[PDB]
């Protein structure tokens, strides 16, 4: 008798100070708001029913009406900024940090649910429920033997809303919250849920997501063998989160980055680089772009693992955008390696998919493909072979375009190909 | 050579706010 109740019969309910008839009028409320398509969130707010369910959540001799008014503001706070702020603004917050200490699992479960989405509004609202106290009985709420033995559902929701207490930047959430939280994340890394999985290597993502600093309070933890590992999960939902956190660990320094390769990363790259899911297979490239950035000892490692062909294999067929990073790592490759390495990959054939990619229209890769061409030609110069290089570029059909690029609109373009045909062309 | 950012496809992260249906 709770269902497609009018938000007029539900104020009434709750005014009517019979608890009995709150509950169930509370319900209602929870019911309306449960709905897929267009709740009556603001008509809610504006009968100033929040106050009544925060108050509720306080109501210890009634566990059903606190599990209602939870889920019931839960609903609200999934929606827009100003619904959560409503939320918010209703004093929410620490009740449902209270809540998190309930003897009922499904109460407490709700607490954290409904935390996960005040955090998950952005850095404020954030750092706003950490002030409050929130990770302390979040992390005991972990704090068990063995993972295994809680409940699924309920695992999932803290893990969840643990990794929106990691989320956000500008700013980034405090140093002492992420070392408060760390340990409990690399416990969950090890768990073998697919969905705490994902979601933990997501948190990792956003915590590796910032300067060296920050990427290395996550690396002493020692967790960068067991990202390696989920990078070779079956589920794709744990391989994408588990590469944006190696990606973004080596975006850090050089030693950061060859503890990725010293970890046994390189070896899961044939696969990456050639994975079906377009956004993985991007990612790969991404990252791969940043490792040929680093210092030759770590190209060479590239080199040793056999990834060279897979780059030219990406740069001649993926998506647009998998190509552009790959130009990138063919630049930065030819910009930091040695003239043996760079020979190393002229043999490998990147020269054509190098000059075929010269007929897109974005500006940036453009340039980028100059940039690395030019590098292989000092690497030729250096060898008295820049003969040999001007007639495999023009064989592949590379010198019509490039002296095309001499009328670009673009600046550095037409001038870099000018330098290139007035140098090596004529 | 600089190591670079990569865009974040937010279709591919978890929510940010989650209603509860049952």
């Amino acid at each position: 008798g709770t269902v497609n109740w009018s938000v007029e019969d539900i104020v009434k309910g709750i005014n009517s100070n019979n608890l009995e008839s709150q509950l169930q009028a509370t319900q209602a409320a929870r019911k309306l708001l449960s709905r897929e398509k267009q709740p009556p969130i603001d008509n809610i707010i504006r009968a100033g029913l929040i106050p009544k369910f925060v108050s509720f959540l306080g109501k210890t001799d009634c566990s059903p009406i606190q599990f209602e008014s939870a889920w019931a503001l839960t609903n609200i706070a999934s929606g827009t900024s100003e619904q959560t702020k409503a939320v918010v603004d209703g004093g929410a917050i620490p009740a449902f940090i209270s809540l998190l200490a309930s003897p009922h699992a499904h109460i407490s479960e709700q607490a954290v649910w409904a935390l996960g989405n005040i955090a998950g509004d952005g850095s404020a609202f954030r750092d706003l429920v950490i002030k409050h106290g929130a990770i302390d009985p979040l992390l005991a709420l972990l704090a068990v033997p063995d993972l295994s033995t809680l409940a699924c559902g309920y695992l999932r929701n803290l893990t969840w809303t643990l990794s929106n207490l990691c989320r956000n930047k500008n700013p980034a959430p405090p140093l002492d919250a992420v070392e408060q939280i760390l340990p409990t994340l690399v416990r969950l890394l090890h768990h073998n849920d697919p969905e705490v999985l994902a979601d933990s290597c997501w948190a990792i993502s956003y915590l590796t997501d910032g300067p060296n600093e920050r990427i290395e309070m996550v690396v002493k933890k020692g967790v960068v063998p067991q990202l390696v590992k989920l990078l070779g999960a079956t589920e794709l939902p744990i391989v994408t989160p588990a590469l944006r956190a190696i990606g973004n660990i080596v975006t850090g320094t050089d030693e950061q980055t060859q503890k990725v390769i010293d970890a046994g990363a390189l070896a899961v790259f044939p696969s990456l680089l050639t994975n079906p899911k377009t956004n993985i297979q991007k990612e790969a490239t991404w990252t791969m772009s940043n490792i040929t950035a680093g210092r030759q000892d770590q190209i060479q490692q590239v080199v040793n693992h056999g990834l060279v062909p897979f780059l030219v294999g990406v740069l001649s067929k993926a998506d647009f955008k998998t190509q552009k990073e790959a130009a990138w790592a063919i630049t930065n490759y030819t910009s930091g390696g040695t003239v043996e390495q760079i020979v190393y990959l002229v043999h490998c054939g990147i020269i054509e998919p190098l000059m075929n990619l010269l007929s897109a229209k974005d500006t940036k890769i453009i340039q980028v493909i100059l940039d690395a061409i030019s590098n292989i030609f000092q690497a030729a110069e250096k060898l008295g072979e820049t003969e040999k290089l001007s007639i495999m570029i023009e064989e592949c059909g590379g010198l019509d375009k490039i002296e095309a690029l001499q009328r670009h609109e673009n600046e550095s373009v037409y001038k870099a190909s000018l330098n290139l045909i007035e140098k090596y062309f004529s | 050579p600089r190591k670079r950012p990569l865009e974040w496809d937010e279709d591919e992260e978890p929510p940010r706010k989650r209603k509860r249906l049952w």
